[PDB]
């Protein structure tokens, strides 16, 4: 399937080539920073997914607390 | 009438560096865009501006020592073309 690692790598390579294009430079100007961008994109995508899961868990807990607080009105 | 010359013993008969393509004259430095292609044989002297998409081909000399020389967007100067500027 489409994992966070591959989409992150594609986004990193794309943003490196996009930065190179915006400066009128060749797309594959410095290959090493293309590799660095792929790695950073993969890392950022994985961290984003890991943070999203925890964020949803925290939101669920906080909504449970809010609903519990609201339910006390009927007593 | 003289008919007499004095050869210099420090004159260089072979420059291992070759001819330098960009020749700044004092504070005038030729400006070449990163998108522009300038052939390695080209000589750019003085205030010469080469813009995006422009191209200068083999053997061309662009001496902007006297007045400014400008090459526009996607405009090309082909092989062995001498572009020079006068005071007026
Ligand atoms: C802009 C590009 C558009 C691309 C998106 C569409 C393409 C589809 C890919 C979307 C994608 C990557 C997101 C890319 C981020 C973009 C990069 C940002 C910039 C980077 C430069 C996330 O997509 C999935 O992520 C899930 C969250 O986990 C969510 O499911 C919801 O979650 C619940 C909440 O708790 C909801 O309650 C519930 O309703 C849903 O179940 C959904 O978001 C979705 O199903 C692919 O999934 C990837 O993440 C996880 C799977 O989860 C995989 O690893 C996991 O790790 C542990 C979990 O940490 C798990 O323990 C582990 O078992 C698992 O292996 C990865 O291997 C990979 O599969
Ligand atoms: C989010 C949607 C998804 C987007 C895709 C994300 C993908 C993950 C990120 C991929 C990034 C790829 C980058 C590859 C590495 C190249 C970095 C090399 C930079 C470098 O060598 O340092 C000098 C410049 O520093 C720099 O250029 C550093 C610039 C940093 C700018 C932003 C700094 C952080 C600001 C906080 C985030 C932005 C705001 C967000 C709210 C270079 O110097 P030189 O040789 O070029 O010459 C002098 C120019 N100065």
């Amino acid at each position: 399937p489409i994992s966070a690692t591959m989409v992150g790598a594609l986004l990193g390579l794309g943003t490196q080539m996009y930065s190179n294009a915006l400066r009128k430079l060749p797309y594959m100007r410095h290959p090493w920073e293309h590799v660095v961008g792929m790695g950073l994109g993969a890392v950022f995508a994985n961290q984003l997914v890991k943070w999203d899961v925890k964020l949803k868990e925290d939101l669920d807990v906080m909504l449970a607390k809010a609903r519990a607080a609201n339910e006390r009105r009927y007593f | 009438p003289k008919s007499q010359v004095t050869p210099s013993p420090d004159r260089v008969k072979w420059d291992y560096r070759g001819q330098r393509q960009i020749i700044p004259l004092g504070q005038w430095l030729p400006k070449v865009a990163v998108d522009a292609y300038v052939a390695p044989n080209v000589v750019l002297a003085g205030q010469v501006t080469v813009w995006d998409g422009s191209s200068v081909w083999n053997g061309a000399v662009l001496r902007g020592d006297l007045n400014k020389i400008t090459v526009g967007f996607c405009s090309n100067v082909q092989e062995r073309c001498v572009v020079h500027a006068a005071w007026s």
